[PDB]
């Protein structure tokens, strides 16, 4: 663990890279939505009820695709080492930074 | 689980009813006697199954210190010492190990 | 930018053979200040209990504690040296207790009924 | 306006619950199955045998 | 067939060991503690968010 | 006054099922056990 | 097999007063008894020495100091032998001052006494010996609002009993013109006794065995009635019944025990020694009191009152005389057990008294931490750092930390050695730090195994015993793999250090609670020293293979090209290919001389049997030469078998860090077989 040694900078905190369409999108339905419940198309509890659940699902889907993202494309990430081998951190901690 | 309340009419002699004699207690002179021995269940808590101790020295340092010792005291409660707290109060040797 | 802390390792050293005990308690004071003595309860003795040994706890109960008659003779038996022999009485624990139960007007006796002649060996306190 | 949620797992659900069912204060771990199977024998004892 | 004691045979193998539990083990105090112990990692477990 | 998941997992019924064998192999109607009760010593005697 | 028997004992109860007065009254040869402590002189208002018949009166406890008598005279005696066991005019023994915090005060309140447990809690036992509502015993005394008929061996000429009545304001000089009539003892004081008097009367008086036949009777009048109409009457005949049994149960407790009944109204106050409830000398004149001596004043001055009341009759009061006595009533009411009744007294600061009852109960009194958590001698805190150096059945002491624990063993190196002759000599050279002290705790600390503690105990395994050493610093090493069964981090935490003196106890420690036979958990058997996040990260590193696929290869090896090629095999032969290493050692030196790097595949040939894990697998390619040659090529391992014999070539693609970590355990393995013999 010291000949090799590892260090956490800040280009190895890896997002995934479909990131950038799936908030984008989310946005889009918050916009549309929430501009639609200004002309009584919904009422207040379907505007509750979905931007809970649009954030809980794109939250969750980022979450489980950030192994098969590492797994394939940066197998040696220090983020990854620490978390995927049972070191130190867990998945849903990684999921936050 | 391991005690038995005497319900009432259950007078006789031997077990005066309201008492919480053992299950076995209860099931081999059962086998034996023949009065109404009339005993129905008690699923005793956690706290109340320590304070029906074989020793009241574990009891009055447990909870209700004034109420066992009174008691007891009244009473004129024998403790045979067996358990390993009374021997860690009195400074003897525990019987373990 | 590292700063360095006010918790210092020499203001946290301990060290105690002997020394100064409590008028009452007749134990090691306190602290450092007082030169006192590291305490041992509840959970620690759950796993003295647990690891079976009997010696280890009960030295450190009337030994290393609140025996008057004790301490002194095994401050003896320790400048010189000897097998350490067991202790009989009851620690001054005991007896307060015995003594504060009495104030209520209520008995504390232990008696040692022998196994080869029922003879009864109420001991005194 | 009223939604319905839907959580409602079980009220307690740790230390808690560990809590209540070891202090059987009264006896509603699984009553609503246990209690009458209890009462049903306290009530049927009373047969051939 | 006792409740104020146990049984080598009717308790089993000891944990810690792998064999049968020896005579004059604390058991009631070994029960205790393992399932008081993890009862912080209702709370442990709870300590990272 | 509490969640009912109820799941019934391992419970039994509330009628006179398993006489001989109570509870798996738990308790056999023993009637030998007890009559001794009254044949040791007198019980059946009167 | 027979058992090693052992039959101990301990009894509890309540006490007669000839009990109290034989623990307490001490008789001098002159005949004077002088036990009744009559006078509350806690401290005389001169220099702070007690005085006789008081709250530290010398008279009846012992002497102050070993030795020195009332006057001042001193007798050496250190023996039980022949010596005057009391100084004539002092009366006093010149034994050491024991005996202070052992003997027992003993004061008589000129009025019974009822205990508080026995009458203020939760049902009172008297209500139940009486059979009478707990109102009404509590208004015979305390409210005293009632006058009780004592029924018992006197006969009853006087006609009819009553038994209590007195409420109305009416009766002030109503019940006179009926009242008396002849004389004033001769009728008041025959009977119909007020206070805790007529109730102790009525405690002496009732048969137990007619109590018990009376008691089973209304037990078999209230079972044959059937009743289940009316919900009052419902739970009505519950309650009584309960009050029946629990009559006969503690009836019958009563006729087979060695306990009167008329004990629980008490006449006899014991004290609690003086040594046990001093009054702290500080400098300066400071003095820091026990309340209990504040409470013992008022109740011994209270009784003072009533007695000079009570032997001065001779015009007898009316109410005067019950009010003073029903005042010492409640004094020692609050002296026994403080913060049950409706006033709790306060003291000069707006607090309650600290009771007899609060110190017994709490979880700061007695019987939870005064007999449980006791603190040690040879116990030092310290500060936590990690070593990884150690081994598992060792830890690190500090200079410091060692010679304040081990100082006495030291005494014995220093003494029996020949290097220091006296005690204080030796003592004197432990404390200037010469160079061969250290030597000498160096020398009797090898085998003598301490007990660690982690301060915040947690599991079974928060305690643990280890081999010190002696490290330079302030601060104690640990080893890493045990830490996570002490659940100890690093960023400051103190643990404690305990030294078993008897051989037994170091048996003990030695052969119980070391960290190489405590190695598994006791909830259900799973490892608890096991390589954590840094040695974990090592391993994981070490043992991770070359990269697979594309990850390794830019363009596909498919590609046919580079086979150099031409209608013969006679071309350019470089093959580089990976290293075809002899075996173990010779892949860890081509790996010194940096000729591979750590994750570089190579061909290692196999002289044992199938170790690899694998499964139900095909071997992707299979060549076979026009002779038998068998080249078989599975996943991760080449078989080159034969028509013939000699199965040998089995070979191995792996990397170093695979080698190096199988290696690492087969020579641990084999080095620790060999240096156990």
């Amino acid at each position: 663990a010291t000949a090799t040694s590892i260090s956490l900078g800040i280009d190895d905190l890896l997002t995934i890279p479909s990131k950038g369409w799936l908030v984008q999108d989310a946005e889009q339905q918050s916009l549309i939505l929430e501009k639609h419940h200004h002309y009584g198309n919904v009422h207040a509890v379907e505007k509750l009820r979905q931007s809970i659940e649009i954030w809980y699902s794109t939250s969750e889907y980022l979450r489980q695709e950030m192994n098969p993202n590492f797994r394939m494309t940066d197998p040696y990430n220090p983020v990854h080492i620490m978390s995927f081998s049972g070191a130190r951190g867990n998945v849903s901690q990684v999921h936050q930074l | 689980t391991s005690k038995v309340l005497v319900s009432e009419d259950g007078m006789s002699n031997v077990f005066l009813p309201g008492e919480l004699i053992g299950l076995f207690r209860a099931e081999r002179t059962g086998r034996a006697l023949e009065e109404a021995i009339c005993y129905r269940a008690t699923l005793l808590g956690i706290t109340r199954a320590s304070l029906n101790t074989q020793s009241f020295i574990s009891e009055a340092s447990f909870q209700e210190t004034a109420r066992v010792l009174a008691k007891a005291a009244l009473r004129g409660r024998i403790d045979w010492l067996k358990g390993l707290k009374e021997n860690v109060v009195l400074g003897g040797m525990i019987p373990v190990g | 930018y590292i700063l360095k802390l006010i918790h210092q390792v020499d203001d946290k050293i301990h060290g105690r053979s002997s020394g100064h005990y409590a008028l009452v308690t007749q134990q090691p004071l306190r602290g450092r200040a007082k030169q006192g003595g590291q305490r041992v309860g509840e959970m620690e003795v759950w796993a003295l209990e647990g690891f079976g040994v009997a010696h280890i706890l009960q030295e450190m109960l009337t030994y290393k504690s609140d025996h008057i008659k004790a301490r002194q003779e095994v401050l003896g038996t320790t400048i010189i040296g000897g097998t350490i022999p067991n202790p009989e009485d009851a620690p001054e624990s005991f007896r307060l207790l015995v003594r504060e139960l009495r104030s209520l007007a209520l008995e504390l006796n232990h008696f040692l009924v022998s196994e080869r002649n029922f003879q009864i060996n109420r001991m005194e306190a | 306006f009223i939604y319905e949620k839907s959580r409602s797992g079980d009220i307690t659900q740790g230390l808690p619950k560990v809590e209540q069912v070891l202090e059987v204060r009264s006896i509603d771990s699984i009553s609503i199955n246990l209690e009458k199977r209890i009462d049903s024998w306290n009530e049927r004892i009373t047969r051939i045998l | 067939r006792s409740a104020s004691w146990i049984c080598r045979l009717c308790y089993g193998r000891s944990p810690t060991h792998g064999g049968l539990v020896e005579l004059g083990e604390a058991v009631g105090i070994i029960a205790g503690q393992s399932i008081g112990e993890p009862g912080t990692q209702l709370t442990l477990r709870t300590f990272h968010t | 006054r509490a969640a009912e998941n109820d799941d019934d997992d391992d419970w039994f019924p509330l009628d006179l099922y398993e006489a001989f064998e109570e509870m798996r192999k738990r308790n056999i109607f023993d009637v030998e056990n007890m009559y001794t009760l009254a044949d040791a010593w007198g019980w059946t005697w009167e | 097999m027979i058992d090693q028997y052992k039959h101990q004992q301990l009894r509890i109860g309540s006490v007669s007063p000839q009990q109290i007065s034989a623990w307490a009254t001490k008789i001098l040869p002159n005949g004077e008894i002088v036990g009744e402590v009559t006078k509350p002189y806690t401290f005389h208002y001169k220099t702070n020495k007690p005085e006789k018949d008081g709250l530290f009166c010398e008279r009846i406890f012992g002497p102050i100091k070993s030795g020195i008598c009332a006057c001042g005279n001193y007798r050496v005696i250190g023996d039980e032998k022949e010596d005057p066991k009391f100084c004539e005019q002092c009366g006093v023994e010149f034994v050491d001052s024991r005996i202070r915090r052992y003997q027992m005060g003993y004061i008589k309140l000129a009025c019974p006494v009822t205990h508080v447990w026995y009458l203020k809690r939760l049902p009172s036992y008297i209500a139940n010996f009486l059979d009478k509502p707990l109102k009404e015993l509590e208004g015979l005394v305390y409210c005293d609002f009632s006058f009780a008929r004592p029924i018992a061996k006197k006969p009853t000429f006087l006609r009819l009993r009553g038994l209590f009545e007195y409420e109305i304001q009416s009766w002030k000089y109503s019940i006179p013109l009926f009242f008396t009539t002849q004389g004033f003892d001769t009728f008041r004081n025959r009977e119909i006794s007020t206070g805790a008097g007529a109730i102790r009367e009525q405690l002496a008086d009732l048969d137990l065995r007619t109590i018990i036949d009376y008691s089973f009777a209304e037990w078999k009048e209230l079972g044959e009635e059937g009743s289940t109409g009316n919900e009052w009457e419902d739970r009505k005949v519950g309650r009584r019944k309960d009050f029946l049994v629990r009559r006969m149960e503690l009836v019958k407790h009563f006729i087979r025990t060695n306990i009167e009944p008329e004990w629980m109204v008490l006449c006899l106050l014991p004290v609690l020694p003086p040594e046990l409830r001093p009054i702290i000398q500080i400098d300066g004149g400071k003095l820091m009191s026990s309340d209990i001596n504040e409470l013992y004043r008022r109740v011994i001055y209270r009784n003072n009152t009533l007695t000079d009341l009570l032997s001065t009759s001779r015009s007898t009061p009316g109410e005067l005389v019950m009010c003073q006595e029903k005042l010492v009533q409640e004094a020692v009411d609050t002296l026994l057990d403080n913060g049950i009744r409706g006033q709790p007294m306060r003291d000069g600061h707006n607090k309650v008294y600290k009771s007899f009852s609060d110190v017994i109960e709490g979880k700061e009194g007695r019987f939870r931490e005064t007999l449980l958590g006791k603190r040690v001698d040879y116990s030092g805190r310290s500060v936590i750092v990690v070593g990884p150096s150690l081994s598992l059945h060792r830890c690190g002491l500090p200079r410091e930390i060692a010679i304040e624990l081990f100082q006495t063993f030291v005494i014995r190196g220093l003494i029996r050695q020949h290097l220091a002759s006296n005690i204080g000599v030796a003592k004197r050279k432990i404390r200037e730090k010469e160079p061969i002290v250290w030597k000498i705790l160096q020398e009797v600390m090898q085998g003598h195994p301490v007990l660690l503690n982690r301060a915040p105990t947690l599991h079974r395994l928060g305690i643990q015993a280890f081999q010190p050493i002696l490290v330079e610093g302030r601060a104690i090493c640990l080893h890493p793999l045990v830490c996570k069964g002490f659940n100890a981090d690093f960023d400051g935490d103190q643990m404690a250090v305990h030294v078993p003196l008897s051989l037994e106890a170091q048996a003990e420690a030695r052969l119980l609670m070391f960290s190489h036979m405590n190695l598994l958990s006791p909830a259900i058997g799973d490892p608890i020293s096991v390589p954590t996040q840094d040695m974990l990260i090592g391993l994981y590193i070490l043992t991770s293979g070359n990269r697979r696929g594309i990850c390794a290869n830019r363009y596909n090896p498919w590609n046919h090209k580079t086979y150099q090629n031409e209608r013969i095999d006679d071309t350019n032969y470089k093959s580089m290919k990976e290293p075809f290493f002899c075996n173990f050692y010779d892949a860890i030196g081509a790996y010194r001389q940096k000729r591979i790097h750590l994750d570089s595949p190579l061909w290692l040939r196999w002289q044992l049997d199938q170790r690899i894990i694998a499964s139900k697998e095909a071997p992707i390619e299979v060549h076979y030469e026009s002779l038998g040659t068998y080249h078989e090529i599975y996943a991760h391992y080449l078989i080159i078998r034969s028509v013939k014999k000699e199965i040998i070539d089995i070979y191995i693609r792996t990397t170093v860090g695979h080698i190096s970590l199988y290696r690492e355990i087969e020579e641990a393995i084999q080095g620790f077989y060999q240096a156990c013999s």
